[PDB]
RNA sequence: AGGAGUGGAGCCUGCGGCUUAAUUUGACUCAACACGGGAAACCUCACCCGGCCCGGACACGGACAGGAUUGACAGAUUGAUA
RNA sequence: AGCGUGUGCCUACCCUACGCCGGCAGGCGCGGGUAACCCGUUGAACCCCAUUCGUGAUGGGGAUCGGGGAUUGCAAUUAUUCCCCAUGAACGAGGAAUUCCCAGUAAGUGCGGGUCAUAAGCUUGCGUUGAUUAAGUCCCUGCCCUUUGUACACACCGCCCGU
C-alpha cells in the first residue's frame, strides 16, 4: 500500500533532519555548511556544500564513498 | 497540519504555547494524449520541492 | 531459564512501548502524524521539518 | 444452614466442570474462565491439591505461599491454606466456601488503616 | 537525597562452582584383553545425539545433556 | 562477551566485505537486520564493534540513535590475517568505481 | 458604569499536613498549586519488599585440548518451568 | 454548522457506511477510504412546536450504596471504562474577601485535536445563540517620567544611636 500526503511531507522532513545532524557531527572539522537533497525518480542526489571539500572526499575519494554506503545502511533504500 | 506545544522544556513559568502550521497545495491536470509525448513534457518539470504524479486512468 | 524470564513482559501497548525516535524519552512525546518526537526535540528540529510559525 | 451458591451446594460444585461454573459466576469471572487461565494458576492449583492430599484426615492442610494476587477463588480451593503476598509479607488465609468468585487478594489488605497524629506547623 | 546502603540480607549466596572432572573420556569405554571396546553409556535416539554424544546414567533415567532427552 | 564463533565469524566477514557497519543501539532487537538467516542478534553486532574500537581497528560515530563504524588500515590488516583472506582481497570501499 | 462570577454545597483534580514498608520527586506572591504537556492497574518509575543477569571494553599475570568455560532432564528448593 | 482526524520503519493499536441478532451497553457478517473521491449533504447541542408536572427538598439535584450484564487488556480487587433495575445526601443563590471582560465581545450550547490497548470534569481550537454597560479618570493598585532631599551604593530587607 501506500502512507498519506501529510505523512509523506512529515518523512521527508524528518529524513532531512536526520541526514543534517549525522553530516553536521560527521564533518564538523571540515567546515560542513549544509545539505540539499535532490529527489529523482532515477537516483537521490545529495549536494553537501562545505568550506573544503578535499577532507570530505578523502583520500583516492575513500571517505565519500564510505558515507554514501552508511546512508544507504540506514534509510534502507536499495544501492 | 497544525501543532500546538509548551515553549518552556520544563513546568515552570506562564502557560506560553507555540502553534507551528504546515501547508500543503495540490493541483491537477488532465490531458488527452499518448504516453511519449506526456514524458516527454515531464522530463523538463522536475522542480525542487514540487511532487509530480502521473497516472494514467 | 533466564532467556525466557528477560524481558518476558508485554510492551505492546503503553508508555513502555513508545520513546523519542531522538533521544530515547518516554515523555511529552508527539504522534500525530507519524512524528514521534518529544516536544523538546520537536521544538529543536521544527525548522528543518518544515513547520513554520504563523500566528 | 447448609450452604449453597446461587442454589448449588458445595458437592455438585465440585461436580462440575468449568463451564457449569462459568454460568454461576458473575460476568468478570465468567469473562476471565472464558479468556482461559494460564500455566502459573494451574500451578498453583497443583501446588493447593498437592498439599491437601497429604495432610492428616484431622489437620489442616499446609499452607501454600503464592504472589498471584488476581487468582479467582474456584469451588475446588475451600477448605485450603493460602498465603498471599501483600507486597511485604505472605498473609495467610483459609479458603472458606463464601469466597467462592472472589480475588485472593481481596482478603489480604495492601496497606495500614490510618490512625491520625496531630497535625503539624505546615497545615492552617 | 542521598543514597542509603542498608546492607542486611541472607549472609551469602554461592554462585554454582562446576565439578572438575579428570579424563571424562575414559570412562565412557571398557575395554578387554582382546582389545575390544564396549560403549558403557547408551547414544540419544536424536538426529545430532547420534555417535558420540553419550547419555547420562541417573539412578533411575537416562539423560541426554544436549537436547534434555529423558527415558525410564 | 561470550558468542558462538560463527557469529564472530559472520560480522567480521560482512565488515569486511561492506568496510562499514550500522546498528540501531537495540539490545533487545531479536537479530540484525543486515545478518538475517545467520541468527545473529543486535546485540552480538553491538559488543563485537565495541570490542573492535577499543583496540582502534573501528571508527566510531552515533547519530539521532544509531551507531556508525568505518574500518581503519590497521583494522583491515587485523581482519585480513584473522580470517586468512588472501592479499589480493579488498572492501569495496577501497575500490574506486 | 455594569455582566458573568469565585469565596457557601456535593463531587473531580493539584498543594500542604497526618499516616505508611513506600505513600518517589521539582516548583511556593504576581513570576508554585487541571503546572512538568504528570488523565501512573503492568510498563512508565525515579519509592518499598524479594529474586535472576553482566550487557565489567582493553592491557598485564595466572590457569588451560590430560579441557578455560557453557547449558540443562528429574527429585529437593522457590512466588515462579530463575 | 465550522475547525479538523483517519489503515502507523521499530509498532502490536485507523475512520466507519449497510444487513441481521439483542431491550441496552454490545455481537456477528459483508463493503468503502492512504482521502474535495469513503464515513459525510459531517440530519450536533442549545434553540423551535406540542404533551405531562405545579411551589411541595417536588417528576428540582444526583452524591453515596446493593444486585446483575458487556467491552479493553497478560492481568480490572483498592470498583479501567460502559449498560440496566434499585437507593435518593448536602444544596432554597452563598460572610470577610476576590477574578475576568468593551462587539459577533461577555455569557449559554455543543463539536474536533493532544494525551488514548482501555479514555476527559484538563488543555488547545471550532462553530451556533447572542447582550447590559462605557467612549472617562488618576480615587484604589501598579508602572513610568520631571523636580527635589539623602549620613543609602551589598543601594530602606540600608545605614545607625544608647541602655
Ligand atoms: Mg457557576
Ligand atoms: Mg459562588
Ligand atoms: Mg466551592
Ligand atoms: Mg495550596
Ligand atoms: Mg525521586
Ligand atoms: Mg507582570
Ligand atoms: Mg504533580
Ligand atoms: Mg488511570
Ligand atoms: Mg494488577
Ligand atoms: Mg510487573
Ligand atoms: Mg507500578
Ligand atoms: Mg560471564
Ligand atoms: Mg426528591
Ligand atoms: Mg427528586
Ligand atoms: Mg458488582
Ligand atoms: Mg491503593
Ligand atoms: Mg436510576
Ligand atoms: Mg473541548
Ligand atoms: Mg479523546
Ligand atoms: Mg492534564
Ligand atoms: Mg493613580
Ligand atoms: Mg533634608
Ligand atoms: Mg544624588
Ligand atoms: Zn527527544
Ligand atoms: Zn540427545
Amino acid at each position: 500500500v501506500q502512507i498519506s500526503k501529510k505523512r509523506k511531507f512529515v518523512a521527508d522532513g524528518i529524513f532531512k533532519a536526520e541526514l543534517n545532524e549525522f553530516l553536521t557531527r560527521e564533518l564538523a572539522e571540515d567546515g560542513y555548511s549544509g545539505v540539499e537533497v535532490r529527489v529523482t525518480p532515477t537516483r537521490t542526489e545529495i549536494i553537501i556544500l562545505a568550506t573544503r571539500t578535499q577532507n570530505v572526499l578523502g583520500e583516492k575519494g575513500r571517505r565519500i564513498r564510505e558515507l554514501t554506503a552508511v546512508v544507504q545502511k540506514r534509510f534502507g533504500f536499495p544501492e | 497540519l497544525r501543532i500546538t506545544t509548551r515553549k518552556t522544556p520544563c513546568g515552570e513559568g506562564s502557560k506560553t504555547w507555540d502553534r507551528f502550521q504546515m501547508r500543503i497545495h495540490k493541483r491537477l491536470i488532465d490531458l488527452h494524449s499518448p504516453s511519449e509525448i506526456v514524458k516527454q513534457i515531464t522530463s523538463i518539470s522536475i522542480e525542487p520541492g514540487v511532487e509530480v504524479e502521473v497516472t494514467i486512468a | 531459564g533466564h532467556q525466557q524470564l528477560y524481558w518476558s513482559h508485554p510492551r505492546k501497548f503503553g508508555q513502555g512501548s513508545r520513546s523519542c525516535r531522538v533521544c530515547s524519552n518516554r515523555h511529552g512525546l508527539i504522534r500525530k502524524y507519524g512524528l514521534n518526537m518529544c516536544r523538546q526535540c520537536f521544538r529543536q528540529y521544527a525548522k528543518d521539518i518544515g513547520f513554520i510559525k504563523l500566528d | 444452614r447448609k450452604f449453597t451458591y446461587r442454589g448449588v451446594d458445595l458437592d455438585q460444585l465440585l461436580d462440575m466442570s468449568y463451564e457449569q461454573l462459568m454460568q454461576l459466576y458473575s460476568a468478570r469471572q465468567r469473562r476471565r474462565l472464558n479468556r482461559g487461565l494460564r500455566r502459573k494458576q494451574h500451578s498453583l492449583l497443583k501446588r493447593l491439591r498437592k498439599a491437601k492430599k497429604e495432610a492428616p484426615p484431622m489437620e489442616k492442610p499446609e499452607v501454600v505461599k503464592t504472589h498471584l494476587r488476581d487468582m479467582i477463588i474456584l469451588p475446588e480451593m475451600v477448605g485450603s491454606m493460602v498465603g498471599v503476598y501483600n507486597g511485604k509479607t505472605f498473609n495467610q488465609v483459609e479458603i472458606k466456601p463464601e469466597m467462592i468468585g472472589h480475588y485472593l487478594g481481596e482478603f489480604s489488605i495492601t496497606y495500614k488503616p490510618v490512625k491520625h497524629g496531630r497535625p503539624g506547623i505546615g497545615a492552617t | 537525597k542521598k543514597r542509603k546502603k542498608k546492607s542486611c540480607t541472607t549472609p551469602k549466596k554461592n554462585k554454582h562452582k562446576r565439578k572438575k572432572v579428570k579424563l571424562a573420556v575414559l570412562k565412557y569405554y571398557k575395554v578387554d584383553e582382546n582389545g575390544k571396546i564396549s560403549r558403557l553409556r547408551r547414544e540419544c535416539p536424536s538426529d545430532e545425539c547420534g555417535a558420540g554424544v553419550f547419555m547420562a546414567s541417573h539412578f533411575d533415567r537416562h539423560y541426554c545433556g544436549k537436547c534434555c532427552l529423558t527415558y525410564c | 562477551m561470550l558468542m558462538p564463533k560463527k557469529n564472530r565469524i559472520a560480522i567480521y566477514e560482512l565488515l569486511f566485505k561492506e568496510g562499514v557497519m550500522v546498528a540501531k543501539k537495540d539490545v533487545h532487537m531479536p537479530k540484525h537486520p543486515e545478518l538475517a538467516d545467520k541468527n545473529v542478534p543486535n546485540l552480538h553486532v553491538m559488543k563485537a564493534m565495541q570490542s573492535l574500537k577499543s583496540r582502534g581497528y573501528v571508527k566510531e560515530q552515533f547519530a539521532w540513535r544509531h551507531f556508525y563504524w568505518y574500518l581503519t588500515n590497521e583494522g583491515i590488516q587485523y581482519l585480513r590475517d584473522y580470517l586468512h583472506l588472501p592479499p589480493e582481497i579488498v572492501p569495496a570501499t577501497l575500490r574506486r568505481s
